[PDB]
């Protein structure tokens, strides 16, 4: 109950919507026999859309005055409250990134200490990219100490006309 | 006419002369080069500037420079 | 609100890019060093060394009128719909109905059109049909633009040249005679030209809907 | 003699070149006295596409 | 003299040029030192002439990518097939064409998309197909899937059959020139052979198998009744029992007795009442003189055995007064250049295809199609985009043709010499009229736009003001309709019902009523004439000036494909010829559009509908007369007065036409990015984002280069297109689906 | 709403012709031997880092508006 | 066989592995999991 929202728990429009999708799905059962591959498909789909709905309410998840679930992105306001979950864990995204980072740099620098890294780039070294792949699950702990010894950067080789 | 520059930086492989298509630039002796000779131009007026010689200048940067000005009949292009 | 706040961010940040860029690296670029010897507005330095097209200055300030008027765009088109939403008492239109483009081009482009472009149809005309003009007026103007943006110089001159063929072998016509020679517009012209048509395409239609739509159902 | 050592990779300084702060391998240095008697080739081409230049003995520095 | 020269076993099959990318051309073998070796390994792959000067080399090299283009074709027409035969509700549908909608696609429930899986109707939900697969599995008799799956199955195995005579042919047995050259020969066998032969068994198969579709299915026998295709082909009294002239058995044919077949070769002008197409006896009596015709025009020129005609004196012996020479070298031009015959075979090939689009709308040969406006406005539409895409290709190649293979030594006073030589004259000329046809039919549209703002109705060319009308094609018309009185007398009615005055309406729906034309057609026939002359401006001026023009005179050393000649002379940007083709597509593009646009809304306010007891009513409310003589009127009644079932189509099943709309505007508004910009911009931009890796030590080994001056082009025109294409696409398809 | 949109439109325009006439100041009059090290020549120095960084949030942006508005949609 | 498994290297390993590897991970994972809003805490 933050920024004058309300949990999806206690909104009236969140039920409307909801009793909503469950009829215009409902409306096409109708027209179909009750045991044959349309039916069990329109069944299939009424089932998810209510589990989808109980999934989305009762998880601290609020909406505001349409029914349409709202996100708390601010850590702190998202602490503070069971919100966090909804946008903060944004260390999945962080950490797949810097995972795709590692790999593609560890690439580019151990290929380039060979003669011609060129044709090494439109023709992969497929053993050496699977063992850099399965080598950076603590890519994290692997920048931190390239970058206290310095070999994460260069001084002053770069192709510059300032 | 475009004014047209040959720098000292020249090497003298006579490509420039080879690729104007006006008769503009020209191959004058040089004692600053390997190839002892480098390039210049003396019918300037004669300058298009389709700045082919800057293609053909192998060297960097480029010994050759055309320097786009004012336009008359010749270097417009005009055959009316 | 979240959204276009975030819109309204990447254009002026793109704006800026374009800018900052042309205005640092005027003076000389790797691909380029000697272009400060060059001036402001040149057309390029050949189809050499890659190709040169739209290297000045002048080409990246050319370039940034494009996103200036698409970054004014997004920000007129927001405070339009949210004041067009407030002033008649459906403020909950806006805020269900904008978050998705969809949304945007139906109650917005598509339902607030429905009186402008009734300025003149076989059942007679009224007070919004100057509106209504005006209207297309623009979108001609913005496709002239687009002509002198997508087609180049040479294609033109080579043309030039076929007519000026045509007015000197021809009968009873051949007695008069141009001042100056025919020429096509030069690149640097080019680009302004097709500039000015699109940007005063992109004004008059947008001042046309705006005024005809506000006008049309309020006062 | 005049020159660096023929086989030795360098550093060129000439502040409009497209090999500015880079390193590449001297292949000849000539010694008739000309302006720019260092050749140098560089394993990535220009934006012409060529991947040899000669420098004179000013703009031509040790790597690291 | 023809034999069959093949050379056996010319090149290797390993894969060891698999293991080099840049292999076919001298250029790309150093390897990717920039970035843009990957564009031009991809742009050269198919430029055969760049590869070699080998006549016998790139000869055999087309000759094995034609079979892989067939083997490319029967996977896909197989991929068709399996599709009704196993994900579709054909078997519904044959008993019930005009309340089930055809579908032939179903999609898994991944993330939401069980919406698309739209209920057509007959215990089956996927997606509404317009193809028109249906309507041709119908008029060629095809009752169960067991038929559709062995055709499936069938031409799989044909498409591997292709793969493998592609391999041989160019690795096991490969020809000689002095077979390729064969063009008599090839001209007999294509003609007599080929388009003959598949006449001729395409009409025994109407004789025999399409039975049921012209007797039981049309009387309303149920499809499983129906007796099998051959038992109709065996037992003889079957077959007697709907036709009696089968009873005859082969005696009126070889008796000269033909009036006695005339129960199943009629000739009908007209459509079926029950179904809406033509008469399958009048199609079939149709291929069977279609190949008689083409067995006896097969037999023209001279192979080996002295009668005949050699092509070679055909033209030679063509001398006229005002052309010089003329037809002198042309049967070395077309013997010895590819690009010649491409670009002869593309023009005939696109102007096909939209004499194709023209005569499937006039006269609807398939049974239940005429009644399937989804499928009618689809087929009219994408047969008109292939056709024109076809004729800008062929405006290209013959520029290819004047470029590379145009030698000056063959051609001295020939009529290719006579036309480089006049080039100027002819492209005044055609500028003037191309000036002439916009004025007059663009500033009418304009002058009724301020005739109808200003508030003078009564001053614009309108058919209740000042008109103007087509007496011309009114005239045809009126000559067609009363020709079957005078002259055609065995033919039963008018070919078509397009001039006619009897409407035909099979379930409630019209079919095919009576094309009435006024000011309105006379203003949208000159716009097409006026767009149409600009696109051929625009391809013939390329075409003629693509060798050496007076402004850049080294114009054919410079080659076909380049950016420009530098910023002289005022400036010489898109001078090549290949250019030209850029901004011809561009044209095409724009006259199509108003093409499609004219056909449809005219068929959907003066066709189209449906019938009742007290008259007919169209989809529109009639308004193509009373609306189209202003621009305003197509803005307002046509692209904001329809597209509203596009625009309205969330959550409904039609869903994916509306993500499709919004997509398809995306991809041409990107297409302005490549199109305006440069490439020097974009050029320092990637210099400052170089400098950034390079502080982090991630520089690319292969140096980012931007995109080349004409590769920018390339992209911009292929977003633009793309993009205004499938725009026009989702629309047409949500607007007719939702409402015909 | 025609006030605002005028005066916005007025704005933007305005604001294209200042960058504008700091490219025509860099090219025109800006002589590097005057001012030596000082703030105006210090930032041209790292033009490349300032270049970079502009572009890294102009793509961020986009990247993300673009793909909440199609997700959403 | 080498030039095989070296031509299985240039534009299949980078357009067909880690695309229908990266796919079809997202898809089954969408579609055992049902649609995920938020972290289920
Ligand atoms: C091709 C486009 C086109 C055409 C055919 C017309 C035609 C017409 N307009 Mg019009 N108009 C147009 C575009 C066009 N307009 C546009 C784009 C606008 C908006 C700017 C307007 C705005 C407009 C207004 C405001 C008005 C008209 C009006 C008129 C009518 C009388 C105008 C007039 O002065 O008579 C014609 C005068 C001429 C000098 C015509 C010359 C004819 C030439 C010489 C052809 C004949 C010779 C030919 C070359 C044959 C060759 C012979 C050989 C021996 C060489 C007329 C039928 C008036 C009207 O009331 O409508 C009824 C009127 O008030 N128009
Ligand atoms: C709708 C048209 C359109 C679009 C989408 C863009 C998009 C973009 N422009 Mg651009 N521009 C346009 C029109 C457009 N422009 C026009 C008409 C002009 C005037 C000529 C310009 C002039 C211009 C300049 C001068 C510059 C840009 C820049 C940029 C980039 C900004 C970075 C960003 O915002 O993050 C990304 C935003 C996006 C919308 C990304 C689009 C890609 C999405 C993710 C789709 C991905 C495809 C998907 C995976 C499927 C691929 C498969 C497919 C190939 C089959 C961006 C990609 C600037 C730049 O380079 O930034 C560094 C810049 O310098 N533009
Ligand atoms: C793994 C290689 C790699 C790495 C470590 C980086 C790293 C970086 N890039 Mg970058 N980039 C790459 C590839 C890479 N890039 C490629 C292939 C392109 C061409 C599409 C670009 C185009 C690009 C631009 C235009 C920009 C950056 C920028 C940046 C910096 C900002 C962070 C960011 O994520 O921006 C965004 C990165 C992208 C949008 C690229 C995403 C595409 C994927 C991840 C690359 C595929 C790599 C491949 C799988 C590795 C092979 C693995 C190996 C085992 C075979 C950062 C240091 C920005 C900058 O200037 O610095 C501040 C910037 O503007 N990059
Ligand atoms: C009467 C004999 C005959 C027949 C039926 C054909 C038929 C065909 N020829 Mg061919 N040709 C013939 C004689 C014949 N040719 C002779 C004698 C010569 C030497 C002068 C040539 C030289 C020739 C060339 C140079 C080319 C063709 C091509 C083609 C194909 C055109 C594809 C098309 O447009 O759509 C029609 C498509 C179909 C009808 C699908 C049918 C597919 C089946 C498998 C075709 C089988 C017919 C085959 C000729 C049978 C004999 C071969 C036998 C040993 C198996 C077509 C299948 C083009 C081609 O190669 O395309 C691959 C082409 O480039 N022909
Ligand atoms: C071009 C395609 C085509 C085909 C394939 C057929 C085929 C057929 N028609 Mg026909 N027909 C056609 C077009 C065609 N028609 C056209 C265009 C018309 C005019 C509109 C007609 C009008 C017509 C009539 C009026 C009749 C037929 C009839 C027939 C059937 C028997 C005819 C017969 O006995 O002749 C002769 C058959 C042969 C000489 C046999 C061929 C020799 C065999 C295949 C050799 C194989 C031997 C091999 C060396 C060894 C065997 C292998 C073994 C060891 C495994 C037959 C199935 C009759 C019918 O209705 O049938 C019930 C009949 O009444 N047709
Ligand atoms: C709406 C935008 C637009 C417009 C109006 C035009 C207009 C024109 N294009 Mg064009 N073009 C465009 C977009 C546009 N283009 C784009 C986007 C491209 C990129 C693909 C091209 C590429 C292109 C090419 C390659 C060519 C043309 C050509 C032409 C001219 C052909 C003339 C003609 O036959 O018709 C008639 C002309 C008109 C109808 C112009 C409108 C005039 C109206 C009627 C105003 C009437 C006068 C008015 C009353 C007086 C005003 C009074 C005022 C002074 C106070 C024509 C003037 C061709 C050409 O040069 O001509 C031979 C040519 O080859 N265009
Ligand atoms: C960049 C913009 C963007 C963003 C932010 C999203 C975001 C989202 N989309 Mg969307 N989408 C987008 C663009 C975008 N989309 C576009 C452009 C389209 C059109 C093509 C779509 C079409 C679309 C559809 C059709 C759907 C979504 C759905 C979703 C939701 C899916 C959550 C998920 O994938 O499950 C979870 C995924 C994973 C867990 C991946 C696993 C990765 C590895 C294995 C785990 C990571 C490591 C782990 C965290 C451990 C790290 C340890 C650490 C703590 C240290 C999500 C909130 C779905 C939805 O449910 O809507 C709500 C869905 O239906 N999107
Ligand atoms: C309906 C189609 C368009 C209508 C208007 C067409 C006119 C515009 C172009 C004319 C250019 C004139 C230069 C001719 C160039 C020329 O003189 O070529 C020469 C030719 C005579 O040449 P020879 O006899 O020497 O040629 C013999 C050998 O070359 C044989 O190959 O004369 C003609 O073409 C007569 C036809 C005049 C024009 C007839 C129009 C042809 C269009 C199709 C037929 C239309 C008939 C009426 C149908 C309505
Ligand atoms: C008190 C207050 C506050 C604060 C504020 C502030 C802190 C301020 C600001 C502000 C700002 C911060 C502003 C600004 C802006 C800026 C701009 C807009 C810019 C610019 C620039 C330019 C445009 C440049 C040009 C040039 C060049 C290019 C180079 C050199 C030369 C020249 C200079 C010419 C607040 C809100 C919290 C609250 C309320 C009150
Ligand atoms: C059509 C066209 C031409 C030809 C255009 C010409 C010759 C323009 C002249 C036609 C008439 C005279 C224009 C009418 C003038 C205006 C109505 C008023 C201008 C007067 C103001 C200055 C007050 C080019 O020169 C060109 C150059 C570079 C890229 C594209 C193109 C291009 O597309
Ligand atoms: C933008 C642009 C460029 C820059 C073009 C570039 C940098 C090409 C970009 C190619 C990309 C890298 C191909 C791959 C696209 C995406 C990475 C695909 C997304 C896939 C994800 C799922 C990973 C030009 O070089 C150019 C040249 C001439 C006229 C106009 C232009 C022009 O407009
Ligand atoms: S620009 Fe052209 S005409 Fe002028 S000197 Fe260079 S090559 Fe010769
Ligand atoms: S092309 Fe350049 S280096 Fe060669 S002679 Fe001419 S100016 Fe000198
Ligand atoms: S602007 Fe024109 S002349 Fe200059 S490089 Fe580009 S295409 Fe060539």
């Amino acid at each position: 109950d933050i920024a004058g929202l309300t949990p999806c728990s206690e909104s009236k429009a969140y039920n409307k919507l909801e009793r909503k999708e469950l009829k215009v799905l409902d409306k096409r059962l109708k027209q179909y026999e009750p045991g044959s591959a349309p039916y069990l498909a329109l069944q299939a789909t009424k089932e998810r859309t209510e589990n989808r709905f109980k999934t989305y309410a009762k998880q601290g998840l609020l909406c505001g005055n349409d029914g349409l679930p709202h996100l708390i992105s601010d850590p702190g306001l998202a602490l503070r409250f069971n919100h966090a979950g909804e946008v903060f864990i944004t260390f999945g995204f962080l950490y797949v990134a810097g995972y795709i980072g590692h790999v593609g740099r560890q690439y580019i620098i151990l290929s380039k200490e060979d003669a011609k890294p060129t044709d090494k780039e439109i023709i992969l070294d497929v053993p050496l990219a699977l063992k850099l792949a399965f080598q950076g699950w603590a890519w994290p702990l692997a920048s931190i100490q390239e970058l206290r010894n310095g070999s994460l950067l260069e001084k002053d080789e770069n192709i510059t006309v300032s | 006419a475009h004014v047209v520059k040959i720098y000292d930086t020249c090497i003298g492989c006579t490509q420039c002369v080879r690729a104007c298509p006006l008769d503009v630039l020209e191959m004058v002796p040089w004692d600053g080069c390997k190839a002892a000779q480098m390039a210049s131009s003396p019918r300037t007026e004669d300058c298009v500037g389709c700045k082919r010689c800057e293609t053909a200048c192998p060297t960097d940067f480029l010994s050759v420079r055309v320097y786009l000005g004012n336009e008359s009949t010749r270097s417009l292009g005009l055959a009316y | 609100d979240f959204l276009v706040h975030h819109a309204i961010a990447l254009g002026l940040h793109t704006t800026t890019l374009i800018l900052v860029k042309g205005a640092l690296d005027a003076r000389g670029s790797k691909l380029m060093p000697d272009k400060k010897d060059f001036g402001y507005s040149f057309p390029c330095d050949g189809p050499g060394r890659g190709g040169t097209c739209d290297i000045s200055a002048y080409d990246a300030f050319y370039l940034a009128v494009f996103w200036m008027l698409n970054t004014i765009g997004w920000v007129t088109f927001y405070w339009h719909w949210k004041h067009l939403t407030l002033w008649q008492g459906n403020v909950s239109q806006f805020d269900e109905s904008s978050t998705y483009l969809m949304g945007w081009l139906r109650d917005y482009l598509w339902l607030n059109s429905s009186q402008l472009i009734n300025g003149y149809n076989p059942f007679g005309m009224n007070s919004l049909s100057v509106w209504a003009w005006t209207f297309l007026f623009g979108h001609l103007v913005y496709a002239t633009g687009f002509m002198f943006l997508i087609s180049w110089r040479g294609y033109w001159q080579e043309l030039i040249e076929t007519l000026v063929w045509a007015h000197e072998k021809t009968p009873l016509a051949n007695l008069v005679y141009w001042k100056d020679k025919p020429v096509a517009l030069s690149i640097v012209q080019a680009r302004l030209v097709g500039l000015a048509h699109f940007s005063v395409g992109y004004i008059f239609t947008y001042a046309a809907f705006l005024i005809a739509s506000t006008a049309g159902r309020f006062g | 003699e005049i020159g660096p050592k023929r086989g030795s990779l360098v550093k060129v300084l000439r502040p409009e070149s497209y090999w500015y702060n880079q390193v590449g391998k001297v292949v000849s240095v000539d010694q008739s006295g000309i302006r720019y008697p260092v050749v140098v080739r560089f394993e990535n081409q220009n934006y012409a596409g060529v991947s040899t230049n000669n420098y004179a003995l000013d703009e031509i520095e040790e790597v690291k | 003299k023809v034999k069959i020269a093949v050379d056996r076993n010319p090149v290797e099959t390993n894969f060891e040029k698999w293991a080099k990318p840049g292999h076919f051309s001298r250029a790309l073998a150093k390897g990717p030192n920039t970035t843009t070796w990957i564009w031009n390994l991809h742009a050269d792959a198919h430029d055969f002439d760049n590869h070699t000067s080998d006549l016998e080399e790139i000869s055999r090299k087309v000759f094995s990518a034609h079979f892989g283009q067939l083997g490319i074709i029967l996977i896909w027409l197989s991929g068709m097939y399996f599709h009704g035969a196993r994900f579709s509700n054909y078997e519904g549908w044959l008993s019930d064409p005009t309340h089930i909608k055809p579908s032939a696609q179903v999609v898994w429930p991944i993330v939401g998309q069980e919406i698309l899986n739209g209920d057509v109707g007959g215990g089956f939900q996927g997606i509404q197909i317009t193809s028109g697969f249906f309507q041709l599995w119908r008029a060629s008799g095809i009752t169960s899937e067991l038929q559709l799956y062995s055709t499936a199955i069938g031409g799989l195995v044909l498409a591997a059959a292709c793969f493998f005579a592609g391999w041989f042919h160019y690795h096991k047995a490969a020809p000689k020139l002095e077979w390729f050259q064969n063009v008599e020969s090839m001209l007999n066998h294509h003609l007599a052979g080929l388009l003959g032969l598949g006449s001729l068994a395409w009409a025994g198969h109407q004789i025999h198998v399409s039975l049921p579709v012209n007797k039981l299915l049309d009387a309303g026998v149920d499809p499983k009744e129906i007796p099998l295709p051959h038992e109709f082909l065996l037992n003889q009294s079957i077959i007697a029992d709907l036709y009696p002239s089968f009873s005859k058995g082969l005696a009126p044919f070889f008796t000269l007795n033909w009036a006695e077949y005339s129960d199943f070769l009629t000739f009908k002008g007209g459509l079926n009442p029950v179904t809406g197409g033509l008469w399958l006896s009048d199609t079939a009596h149709h291929h069977l003189a279609i190949a008689v015709l083409f067995l006896v025009a097969g037999h023209q020129y001279r192979t080996n055995w002295g009668i005949g005609h050699s092509i070679k004196d055909i033209l030679e012996s063509h001398k006229g007064p005002f052309t010089g020479n003329g037809h002198a070298g042309l049967y070395e031009i077309l013997t010895t250049s590819w690009h010649a015959q491409l670009a002869i075979n593309l023009a005939l090939f696109g102007s096909l295809s939209i004499i194709v689009a023209h005569h499937m709308y006039a006269m609807p040969p398939y049974p239940y199609l005429a009644t399937d406006y989804g499928t009618q406005l689809s087929l009219f539409t994408h047969h008109m985009w292939i056709g024109g895409f076809c004729v800008v290709g062929a405006g290209a190649h013959a520029a290819i043709f004047m470029v590379r293979d145009y030698d000056p030594t063959n051609n001295y006073n020939n009529l290719l010499d006579r036309v480089i030589r006049h080039r100027d004259a002819i492209i005044s000329h055609l500028n003037w009229v191309s000036i002439f046809l916009g004025f007059h039919s663009f500033g009418l549209y304009i002058h009724n736009d301020t005739m109808s703002a200003l508030g003078r109705p009564q001053d614009m060319f309108s058919d209740t003001a000042i008109q103007l009308q087509p007496v011309f094609a009114q005239w045809i018309q009126n000559t067609h309709f009363t020709a079957p009185q005078l002259t055609a007398p065995n033919a039963l009615a008018a070919t078509s019902l397009t001039w006619g005055g009897d409407v035909v309406a099979v379930g409630g729906k019209v079919a095919m009523m009576p094309i009435a034309l006024g000011t309105s057609d006379f203003l949208v026939h000159h716009i097409h004439a006026f767009t149409i002359h600009v696109t051929v401006l625009i391809l013939l001026k390329g075409v003629l000036f693509a060798r050496s023009s007076r402004l850049i005179p080294d114009k054919a050393n410079l080659g076909f494909r380049f950016p420009c000649d530098g910023p002289g002379r005022g400036g010489t940007c898109q001078v090549s010829a290949w250019d030209h083709v850029f901004l011809g597509l561009f044209w095409m593009y724009n006259s199509l559009s108003i093409v499609i646009f004219h056909f449809s809304w005219k068929m959907q306010s003066d066709v189209w509908g449906t019938v009742t007891d007290s008259g007919v009513s169209h989809i529109t409310g009639g308004n193509f007369a009373q609306s189209a003589n202003t621009i305003n009127g197509w803005l307002r009644d046509f692209l904001w007065a329809q597209s509203s079932q596009v625009i309205q189509s969330y959550g409904s099943a039609l869903s994916a036409y509306g993500l499709m709309f919004l997509g398809a505007h995306f991809v041409w508004a990107f297409s302005l990015m490549f199109l305006f910009s440069g490439r020097g911009y974009w050029q320092e931009l990637i210099e400052s984002i170089v400098w950034a890796h390079n502080k982090l030590r991630v520089a690319p080994s292969i140096q980012p280069r931007a995109l080349s001056i004409t590769q920018g082009r390339a992209v911009g025109v292929a977003h633009y297109l793309l993009g205004g294409i499938a725009t026009t696409w989702s629309f047409f398809l949500a607007r007719i689906i939702a409402v015909g | 709403a025609s006030l605002y949109t005028h005066h916005q439109y007025i704005a933007g325009f305005i604001m294209c012709g200042a960058f504008a006439h700091g490219a025509i100041f860099f090219i025109r009059d800006y002589d590097p031997e005057q001012n030596k090290g000082n703030v105006l020549a210090r930032v041209l120095d790292h033009k490349e880092a300032i270049i970079s960084h502009l572009s890294w949030v102009s793509l961020f942006l986009g990247f993300h508006t673009l793909g909440l508005y199609v997700h959403n949609d | 066989m080498k030039d095989f498994t070296t031509y299985l290297s240039t534009a299949p390993v980078v357009g067909l592995g880690w695309a229908i590897f990266t796919s079809g991970l997202l898809i089954e994972i969408n579609r055992f999991f049902p649609d995920p809003l938020v972290f289920s805490f």
